[PDB]
């Protein structure tokens, strides 16, 4: 086959350095047009003697003088004549033929003058249009992620394929030009139009071109100067600066970069840090080296309408991304196949940046639930993958698109975590700045990881390993899934096998390694450390270590450091449930979430029953942490969505009312009645679940609560008197109990809504009125531009489906309304997969199922397009819903009988 | 791009 017609580069011809000049034209054409112009050189060496020259391009068009590039020779090289030039869309490949060949040593000259739409389509070089008062504007930004710089200029566009790069922007003189170098000093006029000005940038380190960004706007800067002279910036819309929203993320910046520098045992390797807080921008961050781009609601914090979640979703967003300006940018990994290791690793030092930032709020915690359970619920399929894939499998834009999934995230940042801790992480440290020092400005494998901390694991005899570290991780990323750890505690017989949620799959993916796991095991036998253990390569083994007496209890995978479930025997469920009861202080707070999590997946898998998952809740009367309260709720929202409208919703509301009392009357007398919110992050966050859960489950305190601070808030309009952290319940529950007095209140809030996080908890708790009409007058809204914004319509028809009266309404508004397909599939996609999932997400009876099916009967013309898969998908979702109601129904009913007095 | 990872 011809080069030209391969996805992957020729590795003749290597980029040594990069001249590039960009305009954005932010005024459209007669027609509505926006274009970027732009002129580059590419200076190459050549490897290995060719007569082609390969290089990628995607939706240029070249004006270059003659054919689409110019070619000279560097120095005193001659350079043979170009045959023609021509453009491959399929492989995205400018192709220059030449007359001869070019000689291996020699470098060359590559000039090309070209221009490309700055579409509204967030790739390569585009814009993005936002408003300012009556003012429509427009910027020009970048995401080159993952194989769109290709889109912006011609390169070899490829991550290993690293130059250096020196980029110049024209752009309007009232205007800031960034990029990710500090500029070489102050522009200069166009000297063809003076109206225009010149930024020029300093030189990149050796770099790849997925990580190039540049940015011309209006935006304005917070700022600070390390003590290292690192020049730190947080940009933003004017009025977003002017109204103070970039200081949280200035604050916890440079705390960041200094923990990261000492973490890695390498200093910032750039002279400047940019952060840009970018209106609409649905990729939510990118890592472009000195200039990270996020979405406003990642970078900004508003504090007195911001809760507490938002400022540690800024917090981690950022300590993610920082993360990167060494793991990633310096060292890069070779090819796409290993995008997990990049992301997850962020994905997992994330949490320790962002603890040193806030070292009072425990955030490290938080990678379990966040994770470790979330991805587990996706890894416990038979239709899921490995962490690993072959390089050769990985080659076409899209297939490097599918890379980037919560497999390469989550599970990446949990089995990386789980390294870290069985080597210790000083260990860990000691390879890693090994690796980042050895790779630095060059390119990796994951195989190189683990060399580096091999090397670190050889010269110590602290820790000693049943296996290579290599051997070891073979076991975690060369095959799908995770075991299921057994404990047998009369015998101490301790068993592993691949867990699947659905005890009935077939797993059709084959294992080299059969799915035995190589797995570390630490356990505490009441409430005191054991000596760590690895489960080899076999099914089952024995050890005394989780051989007990039967006054005595074990409990394994302390922290949940480890990626994997655990089921006991009978009887030491029963001595954990007692410990749980009379001192539950004894077990770490994760493992008290653990306990729940793993016991409600083990009962979905038939493992144990569905009462012995129900009776690890019973503890939670006691419970003050946010931890095991989460586990518990996560796992009880499906018994939730399949009961809501049976028989079985008294005894379970009652049951949780029971259980959530004790903790609401707690944060009652702890808050001073509720005038001051708890001090860390935790207790926020259990104040926040607590309220929540009282009032949804009808706690009259939590109701009269609800009620008096909403009416407060109407006598007052403009003093909100609601803590921004119990917005969404209050908010939702005194709508739950009111009328339209407290419905178009809030619609009127709602309609002035400056800020989005704002408007979002608004037109949520709009949608728990438990007036039909309310609620059928709301979905005649949410097709409305003026009332309803577009991208938010489907959400709003979801919140609407989520209220147990509002469930019929929705689902007949989306039958009949469906003729909204030949009108939302050709101006903006409208994501209909997450509407039919939502809409039939209660949908658990065979009169439910024949409903979806009559309603599919209408593949006759329409079809559903992006939402076509998700019907199938509801459909076989249905099924399983049907079944499961019918096996628990009468033995969930009488649990929540007999534990609600 | 991306990540932190939500609870
Ligand atoms: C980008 O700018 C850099 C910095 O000015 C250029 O680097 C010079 O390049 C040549 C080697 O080709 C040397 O003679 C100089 O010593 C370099 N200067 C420095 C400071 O390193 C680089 O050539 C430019 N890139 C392109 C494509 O022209
Ligand atoms: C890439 O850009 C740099 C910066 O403009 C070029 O170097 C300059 O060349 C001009 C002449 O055109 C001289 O006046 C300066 O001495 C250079 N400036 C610096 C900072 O070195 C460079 O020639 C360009 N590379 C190529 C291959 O054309
Ligand atoms: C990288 O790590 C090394 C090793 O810890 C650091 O060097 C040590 O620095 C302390 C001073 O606080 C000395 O007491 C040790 O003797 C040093 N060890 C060695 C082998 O030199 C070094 O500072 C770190 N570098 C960076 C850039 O973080
Ligand atoms: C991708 O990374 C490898 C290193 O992992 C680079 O190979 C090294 O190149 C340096 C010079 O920059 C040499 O000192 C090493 O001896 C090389 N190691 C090898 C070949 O194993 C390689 O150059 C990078 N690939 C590209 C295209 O830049
Ligand atoms: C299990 O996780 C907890 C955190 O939830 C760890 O406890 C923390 O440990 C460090 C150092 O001992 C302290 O800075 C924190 O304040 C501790 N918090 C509490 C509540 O103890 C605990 O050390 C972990 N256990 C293991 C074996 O790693
Ligand atoms: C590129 O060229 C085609 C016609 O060859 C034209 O339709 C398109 O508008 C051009 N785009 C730009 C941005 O100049
Ligand atoms: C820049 O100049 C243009 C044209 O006069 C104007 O529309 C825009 O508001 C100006 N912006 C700033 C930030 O001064
Ligand atoms: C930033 O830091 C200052 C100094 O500690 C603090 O007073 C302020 O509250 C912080 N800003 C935000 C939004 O957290
Ligand atoms: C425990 O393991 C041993 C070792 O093979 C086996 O003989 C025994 O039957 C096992 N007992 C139980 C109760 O699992
Ligand atoms: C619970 O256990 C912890 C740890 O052993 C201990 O410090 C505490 O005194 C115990 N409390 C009670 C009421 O037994
Ligand atoms: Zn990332």
């Amino acid at each position: 086959s011809k080069p030209w017609n391969r996805y992957r580069l020729p590795t003749t011809l290597l980029p040594d350095s990069y001249n590039v000049t960009l305009r954005p034209y932010l005024t459209p054409n007669a027609d509505g047009l926006y274009i970027f112009k732009g002129k580059s050189i590419v200076r190459f060496l050549c490897q290995e003697p060719t007569d082609v020259i390969i290089i990628h391009s995607k939706k240029l068009n070249y004006t270059t003088q003659g054919h689409m590039v110019v070619l000279r020779g560097v120095g005193d090289s001659q350079v043979p004549e170009i045959d023609r030039t021509e453009l491959v869309e399929l492989t995205e490949y400018l192709v220059v033929h030449l007359k001869g060949s070019l000689q291996p040593g020699h470098m060359y000259e590559m000039e090309s003058e070209f221009q490309g739409e700055l579409a509204d389509d967030l790739a390569g070089f585009y814009r993005s249009e936002y408003m300012e008062g009556n003012v429509k504007k427009v910027l020009a930004t970048t995401q080159m992620q993952s194989t769109d710089a290709r889109k912006s200029f011609p390169c070899f566009d490829e991550p290993a394929m690293k130059a250096t790069f020196n980029i110049t922007l024209i752009h309007p003189n009232n205007l800031t030009a960034l990029s990710n170098m500090p500029p070489k000093g102050s522009s200069t006029p166009l000297a063809e139009d003076p109206n225009w000005s010149v930024t020029e940038f300093e030189t990149t380190p050796v770099m790849s071109t997925y990580l190039l960004a540049y940015i011309v706007s209006e935006f304005q800067s917070v700022n600070e100067t390390a003590q290292n002279g690192v020049l730190i910036r947080i940009w933003a819309r004017p009025n977003a600066i002017a109204e103070g929203h970039g200081m949280y993320a200035l604050n916890v910046t440079g705390p960041i970069l200094n923990f990261f520098a000492n973490h890695y045992n390498t200093s910032y390797p750039l002279p400047k840090s940019d952060q840009i807080a970018l209106p609409d921008f649905n990729a939510g961050a990118m890592e472009n080296w000195g200039l990270v781009t996020y979405r406003e609601n990642a970078l900004l914090f508003d504090p007195q309408s911001s809760s507490i979640s938002n400022k540690e979703r800024v917090v981690t967003v950022i300590a993610h991304q920082l993360a990167h300006q060494w793991f990633g940018n310096l060292v890069t990994l070779a090819w796409w196949n290993d995008l997990w290791l990049n992301e997850g690793f962020a994905s997992y030092v994330e949490y320790l940046g962002a603890d040193h930032a806030e070292p009072t709020w425990n955030l490290k915690d938080l990678i379990v639930p966040g994770d470790v359970y979330r991805v587990m619920a996706v890894d416990a399929l038979a239709s899921s993958h490995p962490l690993t894939t072959p390089a050769e499998e990985v080659n076409t834009p899209a297939q490097i698109s599918e890379m980037f999934d919560s497999i390469s995230y989550s599970k990446g940042a949990s089995v990386i975590r789980m390294l870290s801790n069985f080597l210790t992480e000083d260990l860990f440290k000691e390879g890693l700045a090994s690796y980042l020092h050895a790779f630095a400005y060059q390119n990796t494998t994951y195989l190189d990881l683990w060399e580096h901390l091999q090397k670190a694991v050889d010269a110590q005899t602290s820790i000693r390993l049943p296996d290579t570290v290599r051997a070891i991780m073979d076991r975690w990323t060369l095959q799908m899934g995770f075991p299921v750890i057994t404990v047998d505690t009369k015998t101490g017989n301790i068993s592993q096998k691949h867990f699947l949620l659905d005890s009935e799959s077939n797993v059709t993916r084959s294992s080299a390694f059969d799915y035995l796991w190589i797995v570390p095991i630490s356990s505490i036998k009441n409430g005191v450390m054991q000596d760590h253990y690895w489960l080899r390569d076999v099914s089952q083994a024995q050890n005394d270590l989780f051989k007990t007496a039967s006054d005595d209890w074990v409990l394994l995978n302390v922290n949940v450091t480890g990626y994997f479930q655990v089921n006991y025997d009978e009887d030491n469920w029963r001595m954990i449930q007692h410990q749980l009861q009379t001192n539950l202080s004894v077990i770490p707070v994760i493992n008290r979430a653990q306990v729940i999590y793993d016991s409600f997946n083990l009962a979905t898998a038939h493992m144990v029953p569905v009462t012995l998952a129900l009776d690890n809740t019973l503890f939670l009367n006691g419970e003050k942490e946010y931890m095991p309260w989460q586990a518990a709720l996560s796992s009880l929202s499906y018994f939730s969505l399949m009961f809501d409208r049976s028989e079985v919703y008294g005894p379970m509301k009652k049951y949780l009312r029971k259980q959530v009392e004790p903790l609401f009357q707690h944060f009652e007398t702890l808050t001073k009645n509720w005038t001051e919110r708890p001090e860390n992050l935790m207790d926020q966050y259990s104040e926040i679940n607590a309220i929540s859960t009282a009032c949804s489950n009808g706690l009259p305190q939590c109701e009269n609560l609800a009620k008096t601070l909403f009416d407060q808030w109407m006598s007052d309009p403009e003093n909100n008197p609601i803590h921004p952290n119990l917005r969404s319940t209050i908010y939702c529950n005194a709508i739950a109990q009111g009328g339209q007095d407290q419905w178009d209140f809030a619609w009127g809030q709602l309609q002035q809504a400056q800020l989005v996080n704002e408007a979002d908890k608004l037109r949520s708790a709009l949608a728990c009125s438990n007036e039909v009409w309310l609620l059928n007058r709301y979905l005649g809204y949410t097709l409305n531009p003026d009332l309803i914004r577009k991208q938010d319509a489907t959400s709003t028809i979801n919140s609407i489906a989520s209220n147990v009266i509002g469930q019929p309404l929705a689902w007949d508004f989306v039958q009949s309304n469906w003729k909204k397909l030949f009108q939302d599939y050709g101006g903006g996609s409208f994501s209909f997969s997450n509407l039919i999932q939502g809409v039939t997400r209660r949908f658990s009876s065979e009169f439910e199922l024949q409903q979806l099916e009559q309603f599919k009967k209408n593949n006759m013309d329409v079809g559903f397009g992006s939402g076509t898969r998700a019907l199938e998908q509801a459909l076989e979702k249905t099924k399983a819903n049907i079944k499961w109601v019918k096996e628990n129904k009468e033995v969930v009913l009488n649990w929540f009988i007999e534990h609600s007095s | 791009a991306a990540a932190a990872a939500a609870a």
